RNA sequence: CGAUGUCGGCUCGUCGCAUCCUGGGGCUGAAGAAGGUCCCAAGGGUUGGGCUGUUCGCCCAUUAAAGCGGCACGCGAGCUGGGUUCAGAACGUCGUGAGACAGUUCGGUCUCUAUCCGCCACGGGCGCAGGAGGCUUGAGGGGGGCUCUUCCUAGUACGAGAGGACCGGAAGGGACGCACCUCUGGUUUCCCAGCUGUCCCUCCAGGGGCAUAAGCUGGGUAGCCAUGUGCGGAAGGGAUAACCGCUGAAAGCAUCUAAGCGGGAAGCCCGCCCCAAGAUGAGGCCUCCCACGGCAGCCGGUAAGGACCCGGGAAGACCACCCGGUGGAUGGGCCGGGGGUGUAAGCGCCGCGAGGCGUUGAGCCGACCGGUCCCAAUCGUCCGAGGUCU
RNA sequence: GAAUGCCGGCAUGAGUAACGAUAAAGAGGGUGAGAAUCCCUCUCGCCGUAAGCCCAAGGGUUCCUACGCAAUGGUCGUCAG
RNA sequence: CGUGAGGGAAAGGUGAAAAGAACCCCGGGAGGGGAGUGAAAUAGAGCCUGAAACCGUGGGCUUACAAGCAGUCACGGCCCC
């Protein structure tokens, strides 16, 4: 028996297809199903996915925004069905896979180190010139 | 009063009402009753269910007469369920509807022998402060001469694990019959790749 | 507790087991057969499988990364020149271990071969 | 994840700027306030003027924090700091109001005033 | 510690009694398939250096 | 064995 | 006194009950709520801090509550050594002095190896009248046993008002326990990358050693894990404690009692989880071999079976346990996937150059999920019934 | 028959603690009755204000070579102060 | 052993005679087995006698539901005379 299957088996009712590819170092906005008593509403998530973990459905991306002085990260289930949709804000270039160094830096500094990613925003606009 | 022999396969989520809910999927069914126990030839009711078949090159002759003995392919284990008694010569997942509550047994997994911090949760000692060579060590095991003895089931280090552990009340999540599976929200004991059973809970 | 967990330890650090295993694979490779400990012998298997293997695809970026294990270019060309194309065909299972029946008097330790197949 | 020792950060307008944990309302042992959870604590450094003053041993709820917060849903939140809401014994905020982004989990809880004056419910 | 010390010696009896687990088992020994000569299974014959059906090394 | 190695001091019972 | 280590602390508990809390009651100067006082009850629980060597005590913040005691004032061949309790030194005080002090002050060596009982674990042996492979009954043990807030009933009963129920029904917690690794969060000694110095290969490029028993740094799978997740306390049946009765004499009345019957506790029995037939009182059921050869015995050759040897294992100190041994996927390789890393080398282009860009999510790549006989589990060996008698 | 007696011998603890720096090893060849341990070669690691070299004190043949392995060497030894 | 003054051991015996075991066998040797010497070789040089503790091999009785200062009293069983 082929545990492994089986497990992907269970999984394939929820898994997600819908969603676009980002990585670490993309701006990044979650549109998010929340409950607010006792009804539910949409709320966006703004920032830099920082960090990305895999392990088949259970992968989650961590989100990193500034919130009113105030830091704020969030993860987020990549095969949720709490997620409306994710719209790419911005491609950027990062160096690793794990962006916890942005935490400590400056405003411009963060800037410097993530600059725009050329290349998959030429892909950004080149896929969108579709039929 | 209702049980079944399964494998646990493994872990993961599902969602459900926008909830997570951990599951752990357990390969169940197909259960072929093997010998039933009763009253009148064994003073207890039972039946004694077997799981995954085995291949006879491997099966010795007491055995096949004991299979031969219910019209049964040879089957790599058995085990009895306790005041139970189906109607069919099989048992699979189909007994088990979402919604209910379900007790798993397993073998636990193996620590081998385990510190008395490990095993029973003592505090061991200081780490500085002067503490000499005791910092994982049990402290004082008696009294003095009054009664000059340690008692019965004193806790100490050991061997922990690879037992015999029952979770109680595991809600069953969902029943997969097509390829035998079964969804239990919950941890189940023991390692993947190992036997377990799960009976209808005791609980209400 | 030590569970599914991979790779023997053979009472070295992390540097000295890789060069026991580097010097292993260069003896190995060179003389075509040795005589280690048991467990020695079943560890360098793999080890040098792997090079025999990276051999098989040739390629210069194969040729650097088995310079990493065995540094000598002279060794290598053996590797590549003469070793890796009698394995054309086979998938993998470069090496095997038969056990002796005599120990070590000195210390009683268990021996057997490890040798490159045909 | 807070417990007493813990310096928090005075989200309000209340004059306290920091705050010291010195135990968590949370029945008889509780190890640990989270966000939504009450703590008696000593304000450690408070500005001039303010309706509080360093020394007095004030309320708060931690709207907050720095371990993450783990949801039904399956996600997390996580902030920068610890940051606390000084209220008295009915749980309403002495201040005037809330700085900063307050966790959801505050309106479950009846803390309602501080998550309409939040500027932010994350 | 206080250097714990034997209170008593051991009798013969009791000596004795500890070394009841002690005798050797004798090596486990299978006849060579080509040499007929005993010699322990899965090794490769150290008197003719036979294994598996073949010569593997001189002896 | 002409060097004898000196007592250990005893636990003072005051 | 040919030595019984002395305070407090830490660790580990265990018992008592004159009960701190939780459960059950009677009386009340008990309207309700909340108290008082006594009775029953030891199942569980009985927090974190400031000061002091402290025990004790006071204080802060909570709590259902922050109980008192025994066990050599429990526990130094378990730890500590702050105090006491050696030799130094100083103060106050006494003494001509040397020195003294339940007066003070600063400092001042705590012994790797467990034989016997006891204890936690794990086997070896024999036994359980034939020999075996399985699955089981449970005598008897052990584990567990806590509790709070809010809400509905209902702002009702009670109350001038303030305040505010019984019974019954929901929800949500703290601490504890068992298991688990999907999530969150750790580690992940060589899984990947980047970096310094030096020596080297091979001059460039590319690499290797060493800088720790990882040179350093950024990451990081499986596994083991809590900070993370599931779940447990019960329910329910039974017998009672105090206490409250029914019917009822002695004793025309009365009386819970003398005949008889009912109600009644977190406690007792059972229920739940775990061990468990060495339960020598050695239990049961299913299936397998079977009247062997030679003088309740002996030695043989076997049957069913077993062990040895081997490849291994979330099993494990050894042993044991579990799977596999060519009619075989057991480990190693190889292949695919997952996963980590984060765009290898080489070449081309751009820049004087450090570099940059493309080829390219490339290259590398433990353990995870599987596939494939490519390599090793070759070939074998030794034990193992013939069934005592009434 | 005892004097924690005296001298000697032999037990127990026990196949137990330990085998003296965690700088570290692997292979191949040779010798020999015998080899993890001796010799040879390759590979690897350690020291390098030394763990390298030269004096003085102290030691007193321990130097070199051949033949040896009972004891000495904390194992082994064909090697050795 | 102690810098030194000084302290201060243990260790006797083949046999009448070396007749001290040629030679052969296993073995690297050590040791042994034969042969031989001797009145005698468990008088063989690790040598007269050769006690005891202590260690071992073989045989008889005995023991794995049993509570012990180990003996004693009784009866029974088995082995021996
Ligand atoms: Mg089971
Ligand atoms: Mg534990
Ligand atoms: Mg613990
Ligand atoms: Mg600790
Ligand atoms: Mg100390
Ligand atoms: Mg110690
Ligand atoms: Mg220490
Ligand atoms: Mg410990
Ligand atoms: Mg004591
Ligand atoms: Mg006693
Ligand atoms: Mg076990
Ligand atoms: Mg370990
Ligand atoms: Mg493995
Ligand atoms: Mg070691
Ligand atoms: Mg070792
Ligand atoms: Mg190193
Ligand atoms: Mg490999
Ligand atoms: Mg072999
Ligand atoms: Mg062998
Ligand atoms: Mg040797
Ligand atoms: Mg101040
Ligand atoms: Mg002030
Ligand atoms: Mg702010
Ligand atoms: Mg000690
Ligand atoms: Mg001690
Ligand atoms: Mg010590
Ligand atoms: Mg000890
Ligand atoms: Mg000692
Ligand atoms: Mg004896
Ligand atoms: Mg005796
Ligand atoms: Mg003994
Ligand atoms: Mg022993
Ligand atoms: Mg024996
Ligand atoms: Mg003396
Ligand atoms: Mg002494
Ligand atoms: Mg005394
Ligand atoms: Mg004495
Ligand atoms: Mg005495
Ligand atoms: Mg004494
Ligand atoms: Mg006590
Ligand atoms: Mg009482
Ligand atoms: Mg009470
Ligand atoms: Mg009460
Ligand atoms: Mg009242
Ligand atoms: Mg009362
Ligand atoms: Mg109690
Ligand atoms: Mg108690
Ligand atoms: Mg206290
Ligand atoms: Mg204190
Ligand atoms: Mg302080
Ligand atoms: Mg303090
Ligand atoms: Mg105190
Ligand atoms: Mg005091
Ligand atoms: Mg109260
Ligand atoms: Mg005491
Ligand atoms: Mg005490
Ligand atoms: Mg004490
Ligand atoms: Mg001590
Ligand atoms: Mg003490
Ligand atoms: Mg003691
Ligand atoms: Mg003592
Ligand atoms: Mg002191
Ligand atoms: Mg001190
Ligand atoms: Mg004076
Ligand atoms: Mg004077
Ligand atoms: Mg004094
Ligand atoms: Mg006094
Ligand atoms: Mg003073
Ligand atoms: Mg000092
Ligand atoms: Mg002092
Ligand atoms: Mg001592
Ligand atoms: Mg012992
Ligand atoms: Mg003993
Ligand atoms: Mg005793
Ligand atoms: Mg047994
Ligand atoms: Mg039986
Ligand atoms: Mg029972
Ligand atoms: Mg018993
Ligand atoms: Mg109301
Ligand atoms: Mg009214
Ligand atoms: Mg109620
Ligand atoms: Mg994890
Ligand atoms: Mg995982
Ligand atoms: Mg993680
Ligand atoms: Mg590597
Ligand atoms: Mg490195
Ligand atoms: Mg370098
Ligand atoms: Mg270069
Ligand atoms: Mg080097
Ligand atoms: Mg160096
Ligand atoms: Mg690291
Ligand atoms: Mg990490
Ligand atoms: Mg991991
Ligand atoms: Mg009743
Ligand atoms: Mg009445
Ligand atoms: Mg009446
Ligand atoms: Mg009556
Ligand atoms: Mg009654
Ligand atoms: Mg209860
Ligand atoms: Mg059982
Ligand atoms: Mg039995
Ligand atoms: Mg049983
Ligand atoms: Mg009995
Ligand atoms: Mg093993
Ligand atoms: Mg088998
Ligand atoms: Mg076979
Ligand atoms: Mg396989
Ligand atoms: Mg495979
Ligand atoms: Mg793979
Ligand atoms: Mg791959
Ligand atoms: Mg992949
Ligand atoms: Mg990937
Ligand atoms: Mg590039
Ligand atoms: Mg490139
Ligand atoms: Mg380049
Ligand atoms: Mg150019
Ligand atoms: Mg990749
Ligand atoms: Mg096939
Ligand atoms: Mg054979
Ligand atoms: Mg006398
Ligand atoms: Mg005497
Ligand atoms: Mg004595
Ligand atoms: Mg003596
Ligand atoms: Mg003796
Ligand atoms: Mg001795
Ligand atoms: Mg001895
Ligand atoms: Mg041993
Ligand atoms: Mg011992
Ligand atoms: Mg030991
Ligand atoms: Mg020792
Ligand atoms: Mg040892
Ligand atoms: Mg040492
Ligand atoms: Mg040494
Ligand atoms: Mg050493
Ligand atoms: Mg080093
Ligand atoms: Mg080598
Ligand atoms: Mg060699
Ligand atoms: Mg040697
Ligand atoms: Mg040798
Ligand atoms: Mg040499
Ligand atoms: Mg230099
Ligand atoms: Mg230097
Ligand atoms: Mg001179
Ligand atoms: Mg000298
Ligand atoms: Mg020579
Ligand atoms: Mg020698
Ligand atoms: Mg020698
Ligand atoms: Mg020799
Ligand atoms: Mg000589
Ligand atoms: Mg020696
Ligand atoms: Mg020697
Ligand atoms: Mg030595
Ligand atoms: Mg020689
Ligand atoms: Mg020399
Ligand atoms: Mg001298
Ligand atoms: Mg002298
Ligand atoms: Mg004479
Ligand atoms: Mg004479
Ligand atoms: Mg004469
Ligand atoms: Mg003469
Ligand atoms: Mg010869
Ligand atoms: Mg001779
Ligand atoms: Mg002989
Ligand atoms: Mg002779
Ligand atoms: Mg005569
Ligand atoms: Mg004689
Ligand atoms: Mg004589
Ligand atoms: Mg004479
Ligand atoms: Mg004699
Ligand atoms: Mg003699
Ligand atoms: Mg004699
Ligand atoms: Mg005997
Ligand atoms: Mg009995
Ligand atoms: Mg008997
Ligand atoms: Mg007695
Ligand atoms: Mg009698
Ligand atoms: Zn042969």
């Amino acid at each position: 028996m082929n545990r492994g299957a089986l497990i992907k088996l269970v999984e394939s009712r929820y898994v997600r297809t819908d969603l676009p590819e980002f990585r670490p170092g993309d701006t990044v906005r979650v549109s998010y199903k929340v409950k607010e008593g006792n009804r539910t509403r949409i709320q966006d998530f703004e920032g830099i996915v920082i960090r990305i973990r895999r392990n088949g459905f259970n992968t989650t991306f961590t989100v990193r925004k500034v919130s009113y002085g105030v830091g704020v990260e969030r993860i987020f289930p990549l095969h949720s069905p709490l997620i409306q949709k994710i719209d790419i804000v911005q491609r950027g270039r990062a160096r690793r896979a794990k962006l916890y160094f942005i935490r400590n830096l400056s405003d411009r500094e963060i800037r410097r180190k993530l600059r725009a990613d050329r290349k998959r925003i030429d892909q950004d606009r080149a896929a969108e010139r579709a039929a | 009063m209702k049980g079944i022999l399964g494998v646990k396969v493994g872990m993961t989520r599902i969602f459900r009402d926008d909830r997570a809910v951990p599951v752990t999927v357990i390969l169940a069914g197909p259960c072929p009753v093997v010998q039933r126990r009763t009253p009148e030839k064994d003073g207890y009711t039972a039946v004694q269910l077997g799981f995954l078949p085995q291949n006879p090159k491997r099966v010795n002759r007491p055995l096949k007469g004991h299979f031969a003995k219910a019209g049964v392919e040879p089957v790599r284990i058995l085990r009895e369920i306790r005041d139970f008694n189906p109607e069919g010569d099989t048992v699979t997942v189909e007994i088990f509807k979402p919604g209910e509550r379900v007790d798993v047994t397993g073998t636990s997994k193996g620590r081998g022998f385990a510190g008395v911090m490990k095993r029973w949760n003592f505090a061991g000692g200081p780490d500085s402060h002067g503490a000499h060579k005791i910092h994982r060590h049990p402290g004082s095991i008696g009294n003095r001469k009054t009664p000059g003895r340690v008692y019965k089931g004193k806790k100490m280090a050991g061997h922990y694990g690879a037992e015999r552990v029952t979770v109680m009340n595991l809600e069953v999540v969902d029943v997969i019959p097509e390829e035998n599976l079964l969804l239990v929200k919950g941890a189940v004991p023991g390692p993947n790749g190992g036997l377990v059973i799960v009976r209808e809970t005791k609980k209400a | 507790m030590r569970h599914l967990k991979s790779g023997r330890k053979l009472n070295r650090h992390s540097s000295h087991r890789l060069a026991l295993y580097r010097n292993q694979a260069k003896s190995l490779l060179t003389h075509g057969r040795i005589t280690t400990t048991v467990p020695k012998a079943k560890e360098l298997r793999g080890f040098v499988d792997h090079l025999i293997h990276l051999a098989k695809r040739g390629d210069l970026h194969a040729r650097r990364l088995v310079l990493r294990d065995l540094q000598d270019v002279k060794l290598v060309r053996k590797l590549f020149d003469e070793i890796a194309p009698r394995y054309r065909d086979r998938q993998g299972g470069y090496t095997r271990v038969l056990k002796l029946a005599e120990r070590r008097r000195g210390d009683g330790a268990p021996l057997a071969l490890v040798e490159l197949v045909e | 994840m807070i417990q007493p020792q813990t310096y928090l950060e005075v989200a309000d307008n209340t004059g306290a700027r920091k705050i010291m944990c010195i135990r968590v309302l949370k029945g008889s042992n509780a190890k640990y306030a989270t966000v939504g959870d009450v703590i008696v604590a000593s304000v450690k450094e408070a500005i001039p003027r303010g309706a509080v003053k360093e020394g007095d041993v004030v309320k708060a709820v931690v709207v907050r924090t720095k371990k993450e917060i783990k949801r039904p849903d399956g996600s997390a939140i996580r902030f920068d700091d610890n940051a606390a809401v000084i209220i008295n014994n009915q749980l309403e905020p002495r201040g005037t109001r809330v700085f900063g982004p307050v966790a959801r989990e505050l309106r479950e809880k009846g803390f309602m005033k501080i998550v309409s004056l939040a500027p932010e419910v994350l | 510690a206080k250097h714990p010390v034997p209170k008593k010696k051991t009798s013969k009896a009791r000596r004795d009694a500890r070394r009841s687990h002690h005798a050797l088992t004798p090596p486990t020994l299978v006849p060579c398939p080509e040499c007929k000569a005993m010699k322990p299974p899965h090794t490769v014959c150290p008197e003719c250096g036979y294994y598996a059906g073949r010569k593997v090394l001189e002896v | 064995p002409v060097y004898i190695p000196r007592p250990r001091p005893p636990h003072p019972r005051l």
